[PDB]
């Protein structure tokens, strides 16, 4: 029974422009087993109505998912992704950098 | 389509 | 009728190649089978085919052509034991109702009667009271059809003599009972 | 040329919290097109690409039935593998199945593949000739023998070589606009000062399909021994993909560096430079 | 591997009846087909796994249930003559792979058990003509006036069953072709050298197994009760 810990990326669908509607993505990949908890955060607060892709997996059997929501970035609002998994002692938090 | 043939392990 | 076979019967000489065809209507079919059924017995699987092409096992060959929606069986070197009903079956993935069967084709493997000697005999009941027997005709004689009971023909094999005869029986409860010209 | 139709199947046991979770997703190339998931009342196979949204109930009724059949057998194989390994009913286990057929540039069958995995490791593999299997261990050897006796390889090869290929053709037609009419990368370089004397140059490729791409940084039209950060290619959410590749360089020397982008959607490889 | 019971069965119109089917292969899929003479198998019902059932092409008149993997009984509610047929159970690994069938159940449904009679069996002795003309002697067996058509005819030569030299009609003859309830006749031949015929210490017997009523059936007639039973007939070998 293999365990693999999720890789995480947090990013917008389109390059961010303050004021302009967009989509925020959290892409978790490379994990096993499949059970995983992901939240998208605006200023620490869990965003509701987040959706995700159907569970799929890679050549190595590790799984991937995309969690995403509509959002409207601003200069000052911070956004992040928080992930919990059996391989993680505590939730990992990854902050959206709009240049990454 | 899915396989109509399912291996029994 | 989704799976089509000629009922026959078909005749093949002992030793000759027999060929049997089956068509099916649904391009959704993904599995194909030939079953053999002896009179009063259950279907026994002869061959299975799934890939488009030819498939060989012993005296049997099958062909599947999904483009033209037919399956076929070929029996090399037909023997008396190949005399049976042959059942075509397909697995239709579009409907899923297990295997769908054709109506079957009966195959009669006819042996070469060495020395055709058509003779009508008569035989008395072993407890007082007599039947008719048409025997020793060739495998191309066809026996014909109130108070006149005429059975169909069948072939026996005296193994130790290496000898096969056809034979067909007839009887009646009438005192007016020819025998000598029963089979007309 | 090379196209493929692939399914990825996941079943997870949930001891005394119902029957196992079963999910099945279908891809053509890098495009997801269907899904079945047995968490609903009626679990049904459903479209997940727009070009399937116009398929009639003959497709969905069949593929639902077929998916339910698949889930059921996976519950059976999960029980069976629990026995082989002598595991308790308390614990959760994962059985995964991946299979696909590929076309060559001639539009004909080129190859097929099929693998099972238990708890995230190879268990049973169909060999390249699609006529036989490889077992990883004693338990999988029992599975090999059962499959031999059953001519499973023959059955799977028939799917991979005929049925898979026939439907892959149908899908490439129905989905031509997505699948054959590719999306080249929209491409650009951004500049991020690190210190007083060095900056990150980051070469972006955005909105491309399919996923396969190459991003390269050149110094003076030649390789370099520089810090070359490459991020994993990632879905944008819209059917397209994103990637970037960054190099850190001496401030003032940015014009020496060039980004080279290769993608199947481009007529010709593109090169790229930071534009102040 | 597939145990279907029973092999034969007669039923009165309106009676109900459960055919049993068991399998030791622990496969998910089980089915019931029927087959009327000269025709193919038609699917009655099937079961995808324990707890589930599904109709087939011809479900009407029949119920099935599937509590266990192992077993898949078929249930006639209200027997009708149209349900005279041979029923075959099967087990399958996959929905669309090889069906493994049981031995089958030959079932006849009759308007009144008054119509069931055992066979009368006579052995007929070789034409002397035939013996001159060929040096070969055909015994004939005839079985008369049986209903339903559920019979197995064998030849026993000095009290051991023989196959060589034998030939039985494939189907039997309706003594009255008109009446839907017609009784039946079946012929068979044993042929042996005139020499083995004319040894007087030789016993030829034509055995005919018949399947009729059970002990638990109720019989209300001056006739003897058409139970399951063998009926035989014999000749001895003759110097001449």
């Amino acid at each position: 029974m293999i365990q693999r810990t999720p890789k995480i990326q947090v990013y917008s669908r389109h390059p961010a422009e303050n004021g302009k509607s967009n989509f925020l993505n959290c892409y978790v990949s490379g994990f096993h087993p499949s059970d995983i908890e992901v939240d998208l955060l605006k200023n620490g607060e869990r965003i509701e109505k987040v959706e995700h892709s159907d569970l799929s997996f890679s050549k190595d059997w590790s799984f991937y998912l995309l969690y995403y929501t509509e959002f409207t970035p601003t200069e000052k609002d911070e956004y992040a992704c928080r992930v919990n998994h059996v391989t993680l002692s505590q939730p990992k938090i990854v902050k959206w950098d709009r240049d990454m | 389509i899915l396989s109509p043939f399912l291996p029994l392990l | 009728k989704e799976v089509e076979q000629n009922s026959g019967p078909l005749s093949v000489p002992e030793g000759a190649i027999a060929s049997l065809n089956c068509t099916y209507s649904d391009r959704g079919s993904v599995s194909f089978f030939w079953y053999r059924q002896y009179s009063g017995k259950s279907p026994e699987l002869i061959m299975s085919i799934y890939l488009n092409g030819l498939k060989e096992d012993g005296r049997f060959t099958a062909q599947l052509n999904k483009a033209s929606q037919y399956v076929s069986l070929l029996i090399r070197d037909s023997q008396p034991s190949d005399s049976a009903t042959y059942l075509c079956a397909v697995g239709n993935h579009n409907t899923g109702n297990m295997l769908t069967f054709g109506g079957g084709t009966r195959l009669m493997v006819k042996p070469h009667i060495q020395n055709p000697d058509p003779a009508v005999y008569q035989l008395r009941d072993s407890k007082s009271s007599s039947v008719c027997l048409f025997t020793d005709f060739d495998s191309q004689t066809n026996v014909s059809q109130s108070d006149v009971y005429i059975t169909d023909k069948c072939v026996l094999d005296m193994r130790s003599m290496d000898f096969k005869s056809n034979s067909a029986v007839a009887w009646s409860n009438k005192s007016d009972f020819a025998c000598a010209n029963a089979f007309n | 040329g090379s196209h493929s139709l692939k399914y990825f199947h996941t079943s997870v046991s949930r001891p005394g919290r119902g029957e196992p979770r079963f999910i099945s997703v279908g891809y053509v190339d890098d495009t997801q097109f269907v899904r079945f998931d047995n968490d609903a009342a009626s679990p049904r196979m459903v479209p997940r690409a727009p070009w399937m949204e116009q398929e009639g109930s003959e497709y969905w009724d069949r593929e639902t039935r077929s998916a339910r059949d698949t889930a059921q057998i996976f519950r059976v194989n999960l029980r069976t593998l629990r026995g082989y390994y002598n595991q308790s009913e308390a614990g959760s286990h994962t059985l995964q199945w991946m299979h696909g057929c590929e076309l060559g540039p001639d539009g004909r069958f080129l190859r097929g593949y099929e693998q099972f995995a238990y708890d995230g490791k190879d268990y049973l593999t169909l060999n390249e000739d699609l006529r036989s299997w490889t077992a990883v261990d004693t338990a999988a050897q029992i599975s090999e023998q059962k499959s031999n006796d059953a001519s499973e390889a023959e059955h799977q090869r028939a799917y991979l070589e005929d049925t898979c290929v026939e439907w892959l053709h149908k899908y490439l037609e129905k989905g031509k606009e997505t699948l054959l009419h590719l999306e080249p990368p929209k491409t650009h370089v951004t500049h991020h000062p690190i210190s007083d004397h060095e900056a990150t140059l980051r070469c972006w490729a955005l909105g491309f399909y399919p996923a396969e791409i190459t991003l390269t940084w050149q110094q003076d039209g030649e390789g370099h021994t520089q810090d070359t950060e490459l991020v994993e290619t990632r879905p944008a959410g819209d059917g397209t993909f994103q990637k970037w590749a960054a190099v850190v360089v001496p401030s003032g020397e940015e014009q020496r560096y060039t980004c080279h982008v290769q993608h199947e959607g481009l007529p010709e490889p593109v090169t790229l430079r930071w534009k102040p | 591997g597939v145990t279907q019971t029973p092999k034969f069965q007669v039923l009165k119109t309106g009676q109900s009846m459960t055919l049993q089917c068991a399998q030791d292969m622990n496969y998910e899929y089980m089915s019931w087909y029927r087959q009327d003479p000269g025709m193919g198998l038609r699917l009655i019902h099937y079961s995808v796994s324990a707890g589930l059932t599904d109709q087939g092409e011809v479900p009407n008149g029949y119920n099935v249930s599937r509590s266990t993997t192992e077993d898949f009984p078929l249930r006639l509610l209200s027997a009708a003559p149209s349900q005279t047929s041979v029923y075959f159970c099967a087990s399958h690994r996959n929905r669309l792979t090889e069906a493994f069938f049981g031995q089958g159940t030959r079932l006849t449904v009759v308007e009144d058990l008054k119509n069931v009679f055992p066979p009368e069996v006579a052995v007929f002795e070789p034409s002397e003509a035939e013996i001159s003309h060929t040096q070969k002697a055909t015994l004939v067996c005839l079985a008369t006036g049986f209903y339903p058509d559920h019979v197995e005819l064998s030849w026993w030569v000095n009290g051991k069953e023989v196959h060589s030299g034998v030939c039985t009609d494939p189907q039997p003859l309706k003594e009255q072709p008109a009446l839907n309830d017609s009784r039946y006749a079946l012929s068979s031949r044993l042929r042996v050298s005139a020499t083995f015929w004319q040894d007087p210490r030789n016993h030829f017997r034509c055995q005919v197994q018949f399947y009729g009523l059970s002990e638990n059936d109720e019989w209300t007639q001056d006739r003897a009760k058409p139970v399951t039973q063998i009926v035989s007939a014999e000749a001895w070998g003759r110097a001449d």
